[PDB]
DNA sequence: CTAATAGATTAGAGCCGTCA
RNA sequence: UGACGGCUCUAAUCUAUUAGU
């Protein structure tokens, strides 16, 4: 018969040096790290941009209220839980004329309308930044649903604005960089919810049961785009550095041109948790290969190794490689050539697809969440997903899928890993979660990717997270 | 002394929580969970150390308030700053302020009955267990003998080609209909090499490698699953990279074995549970069994419409839970059962691989007290 | 270099669900 | 692109065998 075995409680930090299970609660009841004053936003878009964004601004504020509230928390308002006022007053909208929006949905090629639009919107975020007396904190961008929704990269309409990407949130990104300007964009379906409907009498997907999260989302995103952190962990010991690596591709390209990106935790020295991803892009000219040569791998560890001395005085002794694929001998003599005398490298591959369905004996109910599966030495079933006692309720909603976290390289403990993988599912920011189904050092890396992939001639990339997410 | 006395039930909680934590008493029956002294306590408080107060109950409430009053002679950020003004204002005493305290009651109180319960539980699996191997591994010196167009997997037994061997379980004298040219072979030439030492990692030789090996057994297991479905009158679906093998309709007894539903009727349409095989000698010999739904109009002929297949089973599987799935797998496991325990895999006229029919079984620590 | 048979690995688009 | 998970189809790429010179 074989064993089963549970690993402890992560545990994340908040204010006043207090301890807690789940991030929302401890936002709630104790609020976050550090204290900031306000946030001024700006509208880029049509006027009706400008409404809608100013009614969920003034929706945030208020009170949310569900039909059960035992499966989610409340939104009780964005200042009385992260003590810093941030409504419609501190604004600066900008105008966008119709008459330009239609001269761009004609062409009825995708690569020239929507660089047109990429670039009739940032042009506007520069020029406001630029020649206005004012200081807007967060720059949010505002697009029209059936524009974008016809700039599809497999559609239709039914050389120098040819040769570019097909999408327009990866490219206005890509756009950005060189600016460092903290850009947020919204999609007009996401906020405008409440005044798109079908000739049916109801909602395609119920939303009036989400409200909550998408608040707090939004809330708690927006507020790390401020310059504020909504909370951090309890127990960062010395040593400790995890590193991401996710892989994509860019299609329409004369090379395949493999994109290559990472992020990475790290102390910053204030006593806090810093994310910044140090990452600018490394391209892989085989075909189909998801392997870095050395040269860029190298230089990807050397630079996380560099900013983390530079940034707290001394190298760490153990470094944490989160990857989605498997490590060839090459690479790994790469990784080696930079690691610092008296250290040692640790890679952990997490396969996200193996077919393995467990089955409880009576309750329809899955496996409880933190259980790992002991297979040898090397190798373990991680349950990353599952039952949480805290809110006694499903993550997922089919039977979960556990990663199989392999010690592909080096010699480590399999309790000590799938601990520290399972304390890293709860520091993202994007979404105010209790826990993360996939590590977010595998998965900021890989929106990192989707975001600075549309363009490659960006020098100087940003370095915080507050641009990308 | 030191103390001061279903609509809105988060507004108060969190109402409360706050007024704690900038340190103002609060006491509310949300802090003793047990009931039954509840009201004796109360009167109590009102009559010995009570100075300031801030449906029938309410009007005897408003009464009770009354009396004691006869006889002493947007946001909500603005209302949280009315409420800290009066209470400022009106001088109302406080101690040392704590979050420490906040937390305790928290912990204690707001997840009470859901905490971890050390018990051990059992999980089943989707790996069967594999018993036995055959003697041998079989490699057949077919030189010049068979057409080279010959394909190999048109064969009742499996095999498959090797440099210019074959590869089988079977005996050297088997399915000479289709490869006439079978009785002038000499025996001598046919190379057998044991299971145990090959798939436990105890045979390193030039002829095959063991990553080699292992694709191969996984391969002929794969092909004999496939050939063995094809045998009990079940259907198949070439799906996107490998096969699936669904059980007909009317097949079973009143669509139901051993008290489980595995082929059914969904509005106007039939929807059929299948399975698919894929072997791996890694931790241990298992024989993989994953789950899918497939959807077809008659129950006999699949339906060309990609788009409606995954729409269909993404309406389908929202439905299903653990239970569902545990009974389905194993239902159609022990529907390809032989007599007891086992089923072989048809690969020899008289050699047979033995794999188990009960999946391997998880052992735990610590469960979940699903409370309801 | 080019075309068939398997396994094992990888990504990418497109779609569905969140109540009870 | 407010999030997450579970999926379908989808090709590409590595290894071994065979046949096109
Ligand atoms: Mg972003």
């Amino acid at each position: 018969m074989k064993e089963l075995i549970y690993i402890e409680e992560p545990k994340i930090l908040f204010a006043h040096g207090q301890k807690c299970t789940d991030a929302r609660d401890g936002l709630a009841l104790f609020g976050p790290l550090n204290n900031l004053y306000g946030i001024k936003s700006g509208v880029i878009g049509t006027k009706q941009g400008l409404k809608i964004f100013r009614d969920y601004l003034d929706h945030i504020q208020k009170p949310i209220y569900n039909s059960n509230s035992i499966t989610r928390p409340m939104f009780p308002g964005f200042e009385a839980v992260f003590d810093c006022k941030w409504e419609s007053t501190g604004i600066t909208f900008k105008e966008v004329t119709n008459e330009d929006i239609g001269k761009f949905l004609y062409n009825s090629s995708t690569h020239k309308r929507t660089y047109d639009l990429v670039s009739l919107f940032i042009d506007k975020i520069i020029s406001a930044n630029k020649n206005e007396d004012e200081n807007v904190d967060v720059w949010f961008v505002i697009v029209p649903d059936e524009i974008y929704k016809y700039c599809r990269p497999n559609s239709v309409l039914p050389a120098e604005t040819y040769n570019y990407d097909a999408q327009f949130h990866d490219q206005f990104k890509a756009r950005l960089l060189k600016h460092t300007i903290p850009t947020q964009i919204f999609r007009e379906s996401t906020l405008a919810w409440r005044d798109f409907k079908n000739a049916f009498g109801l909602p395609i997907r119920d939303f009036s049961k989400i409200e909550g999260h998408l608040a707090w989302t939004i809330s708690t995103a927006a507020f790390y785009k401020a310059g504020g952190k909504p909370w951090k962990l309890s127990d960062v010991r010395n040593g400790v550095c995890y590193l991401g690596l996710v892989y994509k591709k860019v299609e329409k390209s004369k090379n395949p041109r493999n994109a290559c990106c990472a992020a990475q935790m790290f102390l910053d020295n204030g006593d806090g948790t810093v994310f910044k991803g140090e990452v600018g892009p490394w391209y892989n000219p085989k075909n189909g290969q998801y392997h870095l040569e050395p040269k860029e791998a190298k230089a990807l560890l050397s630079q996380s190794l560099q900013s983390y001395k530079e940034q707290i005085g001394e190298y760490p002794k153990e470094v944490f490689i989160h990857a989605k694929t498997r490590f060839n001998h090459q690479e790994w003599d790469a990784f080696l050539e930079v690691t610092p005398k008296e250290t040692n490298l640790v890679g952990v591959t997490i396969s996200k697809t193996k077919p393995l369905k467990l089955y409880k004996t009576e309750g329809d109910y899955t496996i409880l969440r933190g259980n790992a599966y002991v297979v040898n030495e090397r190798s373990a079933f991680l349950w990353t997903v599952g039952y949480v006692p805290k809110i006694q309720t499903a993550l997922s909603m089919e039977v979960p899928n556990p990663l199989f976290i392999e010690i592909n390289k080096g010699e480590a403990d399999i309790k000590q890993v799938l601990k520290d993988i399972l304390s890293l599912t709860k520091l993202n920011y994007n979404a105010c979660i209790f826990a993360d189904g996939e590590p977010v050092t595998l998965r900021f890396a890989d929106k990192i990717g989707e975001i600075l992939t549309a363009s490659t001639d960006i020098k100087t990339p940003p370095l915080a997270f507050k641009y990308y997410i | 002394r030191n103390k001061i006395f279903p609509d809105d039930n988060d507004f108060t909680r969190w109402l409360a929580l706050k007024l704690i934590g900038l340190g103002y008493e609060v006491w509310c029956d949300i802090l003793f969970l047990d009931k039954g002294d509840f009201w004796s306590n109360i009167e109590k408080v009102i009559r010995e150390d009570t100075c300031k107060f801030l449906r029938e109950g309410v009007l005897k409430e408003l009464a009770v308030a009354a009396k004691v009053k006869k006889q002493l002679k947007m946001s909500w950020a603005r209302g949280l700053k009315d409420i800290l003004e009066a209470f400022e204002k009106q001088k109302v005493p406080k101690e040392v302020a704590d979050a420490s305290k906040s937390n305790l009651l928290y912990q204690q109180i707001f997840l009470h009955d859901k905490s971890v319960i050390e018990k051990e539980e059992i999980y089943d699996s989707n790996w069967l267990s594999i018993l036995s191997f055959p003697e041998e591994l079989r490699f057949h010196e077919y030189n010049w003998m068979l057409p080279k167009r010959f394909d190999v997997r048109e064969l009742t037994f499996p095999a498959v080609r090797y440099k210019n061997y074959l590869c089988t379980f079977a005996w050297a004298y088997d399915f000479t209909y289709h490869l006439p040219k079978t009785e002038t072979y000499h025996k001598s030439k046919t190379i057998r090499i044991p299971t145990e030492e090959i798939l436990s990692g105890s045979y390193d030789s030039n002829f095959i490698r063991n990553a080699e090996c292992k694709r191969l057994i996984v391969q002929l297991l794969n092909k004999a699953f496939e050939l063995r479905m094809k045998d009990k009158e079940v259907q198949e679906y070439e799906m996107s990279n490998k096969t699936a093998y669904w059980l007909e309709k009317g097949k079973l007894e009143k669509d139901k074995f051993e008290k489980t539903m595995l082929v059914g009727k969904q509005k106007d349409k039939n929807w059929h549970f299948a399975i698919s095989g894929a072997s791996k000698l890694y931790p241990f010999p298992v024989l993989m069994i994953s789950s899918h739904i497939f959807f077809t109009a008659d129950g006999k002929k699949l339906i060309d419409s990609s788009s409606v297949q995954h729409s269909s089973r993404r309406r389908q599987g929202k439905n299903w839970w653990n239970n569902t799935w545990r009974t389905k797998l194993l239902a159609f496991i022990k529907y390809l059962s032989d007599d007891d325990t086992s089923f072989y895999l048809e690969m020899g006229s008289e050699e047979k691989v033995f794999v188990s029919n009960e999946p391997v079984k998880f052992k735990g620590n610590v469960s979940y007290n699903i409370p309801e």
